[PDB]
């Protein structure tokens, strides 16, 4: 077999302003196999109600999957991703960059 | 212009775990419109467009039938495929599916697919002229045998120029107000300095549909295509995409570079310079 | 709609 290692990114649907009510997306493509975990933390702790799109992949075959969950950005709270796949000896952990 | 109907399926096995995990969905162009999941309660094709949702009850119960037909017979090519390759029942596998038409502006075909991909690599697809298959390997070149032998080809074939453009033509005009949208990518850049000689020029495009576009770094108007970081493009979750490039750029060089951006919803290219 | 596929035996 030949394994492919996710490209995790993490960002809001749009961009972030404190107050204002928005989405928290980890968008996870390029992987192989399918079977993966993928949780949205706040301030290290995992959020419950997290849901994710219908697994689908690209003309490459590789899988790719969305995960998301609705959230009102503040200047404390601090949000990661947390990626759990055969092909990372540990998961994965991504923070979330509001101004990149 | 042109737009396209796609159907992924994905079946997974699980050793020890009870039947394999069956996955599929359906597209039109970068929008999705159906789904099926093996291991759902519902046990049907079920909409995930609004503009689906106005086909009646056949339409669902024939779907329906069609996809779940599907899992039963790629579960018994999971357990032939074992055997192709030699492999024991105690690994998990994937057998992956993509099949679909493309069409012009005129609604007249113009491509159509039929694939399989055995552990994320090719395993059999109809090529080009919907004649003849493609064999990847020794073990996809006995079923290509057998699709010969059963003339799976020419039946394909029919459907694709056939069931499928006048599938996907109803399915424009019934999405209509939402799948001839063009939506053009709203663009701004940031900038970061990496440290006290270098910095970071993101070029960003938001909002935009279809998913296909295109972003260039230029150096004093050459393309700067190694040096650049790329992401895939994204899914903002409301129907429309995202994506950025960016460039490490020294310090007060920052007005060498153009970020360049293509998109069918743009009148012309437009030119990003901090 | 949904490919035939009961010939898609491998």
């Amino acid at each position: 077999m030949i394994q492919r290692t996710p490209k995790i990114q993490v960002y809001s649907r749009h961009p972030a302003e404190n107050g204002k009510s928005n989405f928290l997306n980890c968008y996870v493509s390029g992987f192989h196999p399918s079977d993966i975990e993928v949780d949205l933390l706040k301030n290290g702790e995992r959020i419950e109600k997290v849901e994710h799109s219908d697994l689908s992949f690209s003309k490459d075959w590789s899988f790719y999957l969305l995960y998301y969950t609705e959230f009102t950005p503040t200047e404390k709270d601090e949000y990661a991703c947390r990626v759990n796949h055969v092909t990372l000896s540990q998961p994965k952990i991504v923070k979330w960059d509001r101004d990149m | 212009g042109s737009h396209s109907m796609r159907y992924f399926s994905t079946s997974v096995s699980r050793p020890g775990r009870g039947e394999p995990r069956f996955i599929a969905v359906g597209y039109v162009d970068d929008t999705q419109f159906v789904r099926f999941d093996s291991d759902a309660a519902s046990q049907r094709m079920e909409p995930r467009a609004p503009w689906i949702e106005q086909e009646g009850p056949e339409y669902w119960d024939e779907e329906t039938g069609k996809v779940k037909a599907h899992s039963q017979t790629d579960r018994e090519n999971l357990r032939i495929a074992l055997r192709y390759y030699n492999q024991s029942e105690a690994g998990s596998h994937t057998l992956q599916m993509m099949f679909g038409c493309d069409v012009g502006s005129d609604g007249r075909f113009l491509r159509g697919y039929h694939q399989y991909a055995y552990d994320g690599k090719d395993y059999i697809a109809l090529k080009e002229d919907l004649r003849s298959w493609t064999a990847a390997d020794m073990a996809a070149q006995i079923t290509k045998r057998k699709w010969e032998a059963a003339h799976v080809a020419e039946q394909q074939r029919a459907y694709l120029e056939g069931t499928c453009v006048d599938g996907l033509r109803r399915y424009l005009e019934n999405g209509k107000e939402t799948l001839q949208r063009t939506d053009p990518p709203k663009t701004h850049m940031t900038h970061h300095p990496i440290s006290d000689h270098e910095a970071t020029l993101r070029c960003w495009a938001l909002g935009f549909y279809p998913a296909e576009i295109t972003l260039t770094w230029q150096r004093d108007g050459e393309d700067q295509t190694q040096d650049t970081e790329l992401v895939e493009t994204r899914p903002a979750g409301d129907g429309t995409f995202q994506k950025w490039a960016a460039v490490v750029v020294p310090s007060g060089e920052e007005q060498r570079y153009t970020c360049h951006v293509q998109h069918e919803g743009l009148p012309k290219p437009l030119t990003l310079r901090w | 709609r949904y490919p035939l596929t009961f010939g898609w035996c491998f």
